[PDB]
């Protein structure tokens, strides 16, 4: 049954797709995941088997000579389907003992048939229009949240440095209390016995003014502390909203791409695809 | 702003004055007033207040205050304006200055250029940071000694380096423009008392050194003046700060070479050697005040404990589980299988589990990294999303293996990245501590554990062998085939085993090293050891190919060492200037602060001021970015401390740009709901001020330091139509010979758009033009100046006499007819030629790079007929994701309007001999760039860590592989191009 099927009908056979398309189907997939594509025309070989191993994509060339296929001399397989089905049951250690695994999970080109079983072209196209509109909408919703996010992050930066600049100011104005304390200790002493209260009247006036000025500054950074706590909170909230859109975005993109694939594998005009999108 | 909160301070402003006797005095001041008048105003009123008797003379005291950057700053320059003081709050503390004044002034001047206070580096606990600051100084002072090998000619070569090409050899079509290989050159001389010029037209060989140009000039005792007064004068470009100081063939200088192709006469200027030599600052250098088991002995598999995360910002409603994803990486490829923690609730992020990796600790390569992220989850179809990420070097800068508990504050996921891990991102904890914090534990192996020394490695590499043949022609041919693959064409497992088996023959074809390195099993100390011995004695390679080895796929220090050593030997200042953007960005991949590449670039920047200029600006533009803040800041600090007098010139540029940022900010926030008429009035009223005039005049163009920007033509400066409000600025060229080059310099200042994509597009265009020119294809492009100077802040050079296509059109014949008026008579053919050549270059270039769709506003034309493009915005088809189709756009479609011009107004505009002649130009241009595909792939690969959404992954760079048809044969590649043009032009391609 299996060995007699055409390579053309093989689920793991994708034909003329590029190495970059292969990468996007193999990203974050378990070891044993595989697919076959045509080899690049400027090279020896006919097909490239690609499989997951230790988190990497391994490329193995399939060569042909006189009706036989294989990875190296000698070529012993009668067809590519025969070759692949052999290594779905046997470990690749038989070929190379360093890459010890089996071809376990095929990337089927009848993948989208599971998600979309809708047989009508126009029904699939119209659902492509619905999934695309949803995706574009959420993309722009996420985009605005990112603008908000970055702006919020930048304004928090300004406030944090302003807090440190307030603290520095308070230090200077507090050291100014130290200097006035160390300077007046003997100058109030001289006129405590001389009874000159008129001078004390304007020295204490200056000192009270200094204390009065500190209050405002401490209060101003106290107000900035509250603003910052409020804006940091906004930041975390924007971040929460973004983390909810992300999963929905990937799913909406994945569904659109698979619905685009179904119409492509049915060969719908490149112009009618753009009227839906 | 110039004050905190308020963008612009009011004319009158009260200042609190803190006196040394503990008194506070309020003083009435002006926003323009200086510190000398404030201090004299203060002590005038301080006589009223108590304890004045204790106050000393004004000459004994100085003003101190806190700045916007939270730094306590003492103001020595007492002739500074109040608005220019950069005060956090309107208060001044007067105290007596103590300590080294000289280095305090210098520290604040570095700090100002650098964007951050230098004392923020003093309070960094991290030893690697302080080691970099001290050890890099050795490079700095070692660099100032090359600046004194032949003083004061060394000083001149540094400040005004020869702006030359890479090769003295001229292409055919350049030489064919010369009269029998000779160039007519005009030398001007001054008689300043009379202050007028006398021109001397000369006709000498193109390959004449400035001395042969200086010898002939005097003629226009016969040989006596060229015997004594030969090396007594120097040549200068008219209307430029560009000098000819070194023995190079005249035609090798960019200006002269530019004159030939343009058809313009070279206007040089005779000037006394001593006149510039004494004008030079002669800047000196001062040292600042801040001047056990082996890894292969550990019999244990790797394991890391994930303890807990402080918090994640996630809605409990929407997400089911959170977990930690982990990987052991060498560059962008995993060394073993990724390992996840068990899934946990969002509310409580706690794991406390030892994760086990399929790697024996001895097998950990020197550049091994831990890549991690907190991910969220949502038959059982489920989506995985990264919440935050972080990378850790498994070895520190002193080759020490990490151990015990450590905390890693994570980073926000870059826009557009969907990958669960970010192996390309920088390593180290987020400087921002108010941030998701992963706590982890590494094993502790009863020691400081160190990576083996090179000698130990060599012994093992010999041992691995101990556990004759020739190279057949068959093998020799496959080796050539493998080496011709582009840097993104993955090699097969048969090819890996082939290359490795033949690693001893691979030396015969040195350019195959990138492929042999991909064939190495990096999770095997046996193979890495054998690679090291081969790398050490490896033949040096072409710089363009060595740069391949500097992207994020080659993290190993020996490999990178090799690459840098190639650049040290073979990279000329010309090509270094051309690739500087990539060489700077590639510093982001470097594991550590101290590395051979950073020592190379800094040395080059400190021995060549043209490189120094752009080195500073590329680094500075990204100082807002917290991923690179510390690294670039530290790098900038070193440069600014050792560059000498140029720091004063850079300061004026920074001071000018900040004030333009200030003005555009106000326009975008506070004046948004105002009309352009009033917005412009605000601009003028604010520019007319003395502090703005002194800042925005008499500084050097950051687009080109040879261009001095003199007085503003304020009546001609305008805000542009866009919402980001670009400023169309206009400066006088203050050169005493400016009329011969350009009298006025126009620049567009943009604040709101990321100009890094355009900056790269214009670099690529310049390189493409260079390729075509040297290969005999005269396709003139116009890669105008464009420089990113900060976060979405940049400068764009204005091309004189250029009009958009819509301007011409506002009938499909009016473009051709317009060009006819501007080029009337027989000079008409030179215009149609230039248009056709321009059109071809831009048609091919835009297709390859997939830049945003062109329209009447995107496309511009000069008077002479040269066509060029502006506002590229997005490349590599960034409109393909968010859209469906996986096809390749043709951004620049030739409408009948363009086809008429090429056909000179013929009926069958697609069936003329001129159109097919144009077609072959596009075919030649296309294949020319394809043959240099590696260079462009390499340049892009260095840009993946840059932060540009348009290239975040190798999948994005895959676009040029598809437009250049690299997986195809050269015949098929041409056929692919033809079909794309035919489909775009609706068959009107006469195939
Ligand atoms: N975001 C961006 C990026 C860029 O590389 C170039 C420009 C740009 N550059 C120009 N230049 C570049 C050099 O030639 C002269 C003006 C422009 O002229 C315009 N006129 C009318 C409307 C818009 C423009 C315009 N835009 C804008």
């Amino acid at each position: 049954m299996n060995n007699n099927m055409s390579l053309q009908d093989a689920e793991w056979y994708w034909g003329d797709i590029s190495r970059e398309e292969v990468n996007e189907k193999l990203r974050d997939t378990a070891d044993g995941t595989f697919l076959v594509r045509d080899a690049s025309t400027k090279m020896h070989g006919d097909y490239t088997l690609t499989l997951r191993k230790g988190g990497n994509n391994k490329l193995i060339k399939i060569f042909h000579r006189d009706g036989k296929y294989g990875f190296s001399d000698p070529l012993t397989f009668s067809s590519v389907v025969e070759l692949i089905n052999h290594y779905r049951n046997e470990s690749l250690a038989q070929y190379n003992p360093k890459l010890d695994v089996k071809l376990l999970y095929p990337v089927s080109k009848y993948q989208q048939d599971q998600v979309v079983k809708e047989d009508n072209i126009e029904a699939v196209g119209k659902k492509l229009h619905e999934y695309n509109t949803q995706f574009q909408e959420k993309s722009r919703e996420y985009d605005r949240l990112y603008e908000e996010y970055t702006r919020t992050s930048q304004e928090i930066q300004m406030k944090r440095t302003a807090i440190e600049a307030f603290n520095e100011t308070i230090k200077i104005f507090e050291e100014q209390c130290q200097t006035q304390e160390r300077y007046s200790k003997e100058y109030i002493e001289k006129f405590k016995r001389e009874g000159n209260e008129k001078e004390i009247q304007r020295i204490m006036h200056n000192y009270d003014k200094l204390k009065s000025r500190i209050s405002e500054i401490i209060d101003s950074r106290r107000r900035l502390e509250e603003d910052l706590k409020k804006q940091a909170a906004e930041y975390r909230e924007i971040d929460k909203r973004m983390n909810s859109i992300k999963p929905d975005l990937i799913q909406l993109r994945k569904t659109r791409d698979q619905y685009l694939m179904w119409l492509t594998q049915k060969g719908v005009r490149q112009k009618k695809l753009n009227e839906w999108l | 702003g110039e004050l905190w909160g308020i963008h612009l301070m009011p004319p009158r402003i009260l200042v609190e004055c803190l006196l040394p006797n503990g008194m506070i005095v309020t003083l009435e001041c002006l926003r323009e007033a200086t510190l000398i008048t404030i201090k004299h105003e203060l002590f005038k009123e301080a006589r009223k207040y108590p304890l004045h008797q204790l106050l000393q003379d004004e000459s004994s005291y100085i003003f101190v205050s806190v700045t916007q950057e939270a730094e306590r700053e003492e103001f020595f320059d007492e002739t500074r304006r109040l608005c220019d003081l950069r005060l956090f709050q309107p208060f001044l503390k007067v105290i007596e200055p103590v300590g080294n004044r000289e280095e305090k002034i210098l520290n604040r001047e570095i700090g100002f250029a650098i964007g951050m206070p230098v004392c923020e580096f003093d309070m960094v606990k991290d030893p690697e940071v302080q080691d970099f600051r001290r050890n890099i100084l050795n490079v700095c002072k070692e660099a100032v000694d090359l600046r004194d090998l032949n003083s004061p000619h060394s000083r001149a070569m540094y400040v005004y380096p020869p702006n030359v090409e890479s090769s003295p050899e001229l292409p055919k079509h350049i030489y064919n423009k010369l009269d029998k290989g000779q160039i007519i050159v005009v030398i001007w001389v001054i008689v300043s008392p009379n202050n007028d010029k006398q021109k001397y037209t000369l006709k000498i060989n193109h390959d004449c050194v400035p001395e042969q140009v200086i010898a002939e000039a005097i003629r226009k005792q016969l040989k006596l003046c060229v015997l004594e007064y030969q090396g007594k004068y120097i040549l200068k470009v008219c209307g430029c700060d560009e000098y000819f100081l070194e023995k190079y063939p005249l035609s090798q200088y960019k200006y002269i070479r530019s004159c030939i192709m343009l058809g313009r006469m070279p206007n040089l200027m005779l000037m006394a050697k001593e006149s510039l030599y004494s004008q030079l600052p002669m800047d000196c250098f001062t040292m600042p005040s801040y001047s056990t088991k082996s890894l292969w002995v550990i019999n244990s598999a790797l394991r890391i404990k994930i303890l807990c995360a402080t918090y994640v910002n996630v809605n409990i409603r929407d997400i089911d589980k959170i977990y930690v994803r982990t990987g052991i990486y060498h560059g962008g490829e995993p060394l073993c299988d990724n390992v996840n923690t068990q899934r946990v609730p969002c509310s409580n992020p706690r794991w406390n589990e030892w994760l086990n990796y399929d790697i024996y600790i001895p097998d950990l390569p020197r550049a091994a990294r831990l890549c991690l992220s907190i991910c969220s989850v949502k038959g059982a179809k489920e989506e995985h999303c990264p919440l935050a990420w972080g990378n850790i070097n498994l070895f520190d800068y002193t080759d020490t293996l990490v151990s015990g508990k450590m905390a890693l504050n994570l980073w926000p996921v870059p826009h557009g990245l969907e990958d669960l891990l970010n192996p390309i991102g920088v390593t180290g904890s987020n400087p921002n501590k108010e941030t998701p914090c992963l706590e982890l534990e590494f094993d502790w192996f009863s020691s400081v554990v160190k990576f083996p020394d090179m000698s130990v490695i060599e012994e093992h590499a010999n041992w691995s062998v101990s556990r004759d043949n020739e190279l057949r022609e068959n093998d020799k041919e496959q080796l050539k085939a493998i080496s011709t693959r582009d840097p993104l064409s993955e090699i097969t497992e048969q090819e890996k085993d082939f290359l490795w088996s033949h690693r001893h023959y691979c030396v015969t074809i040195p350019e195959i090293l990138p492929k042999l390195l991909l064939s190495v099993k990096w999770n095997s100390r046996d193979e890495v050891a054998q690679m090291y011995c081969l790398v050490k004695d490896w033949p040096p390679i072409k710089p363009e190919q060595a740069m391949e080895l500097l992207d994020c796929n080659y993290p190993d220090p020996m490999v990178r060492g090799f690459a840098v050593r190639c650049l040290e030997k073979y990279l000329t200042d010309d090509k270094l200037s051309q690739y500087l953007i990539q060489l700077v960005q590639v510093l982001k991949y470097e594991q550590y602060l101290d590395n051979l590449l950073v020592r190379f670039l800094l040395k080059k920047a400190l021995t060549n001021q043209r490189i120094g200029h752009f080195f500073f600006w590329h680094l500075k533009s990204e100082m807002h970015n917290k991923t690179v803040s510390q690294r670039f800041g530290l790098l900038l600090e070193s440069y600014c401390r050792a560059c000498g007098m140029y720091l004063k010139h850079l300061n004026r540029q920074v001071e000018a740009m900040e004030k333009l940022i200030n003005l555009t900010d106000i326009l975008k926030q506070e004046k948004k709901d105002e009309t352009q008429k009033v917005q412009m009035k605000f601009l003028v009223e604010q520019m007319r001020r003395p502090d703005f005039m002194d800042a925005l005049q008499g500084f050097l163009s950051p687009l080109n330091p040879a261009h001095q920007l003199g007085n503003l033509r304020l009546e001609e400066c305008r805000i542009m139509s866009s919402a980001k409000r670009p400023l169309w600025l206009n400066w006088e060229n203050p050169d005493i010979m400016s009329e011969l080059l350009f009298q006025n310099n126009e620049i567009i200042f943009k604040n709101g758009d990321d100009l890094r994509q355009d900056m790269l597009t214009l670099q690529i265009i310049r390189i493409m033009e260079n390729i075509w020119q040297n290969q005999g294809l005269d396709l003139r492009m116009l890669p105008y100046g464009c420089l990113s100077i900060g976060d979405c802040v940049g400068l764009i050079e204005v091309v004189r006499n250029s009009h958009t296509i819509m301007q011409i059109q506002c009938n499909s014949h009016t473009l051709h007819q317009w060009l006819k008026d501007k080029n009337k008579g027989e000079i008409y053919d030179a215009a149609i030629d230039l248009f056709t050549r321009s059109c071809a270059g831009y048609c091919v270039a835009t297709f390859i790079l997939g830049i945003g769709d062109r329209h009447n506003s995107n496309i511009m034309v000069k008077d002479d007929g040269q066509l060029f493009h502006i506002d590229f915005g997005h490349f590599l088809d960034h409109k393909k994701k968010k859209f469906g189709y996986k096809r390749e756009r043709v951004p620049f479609v030739l409408t009948q309007d363009f086809l008429i011009v090429i056909s000179k107004g013929a009926q069958e505009c697609t069936k003329t001999r001129e159109f097919e002649r144009f077609q072959e130009m596009c075919y030649k241009a296309y294949l020319a760039i394809r043959q240099h595909a590696n260079l462009f792939i390499n340049l892009f690969s260095m840009m993946l860590g840059s932060g540009m959404p348009e290239l975040q992954s190798f999948d994005d760079i895959a676009y040029i592989r598809k437009t250049l048809a690299l997986d195809k044969t050269e015949q098929e590649a041409l056929e692919y191009f033809m079909k794309q043009m035919n489909d775009a032009h609706h068959g009107g391609w006469t195939t």
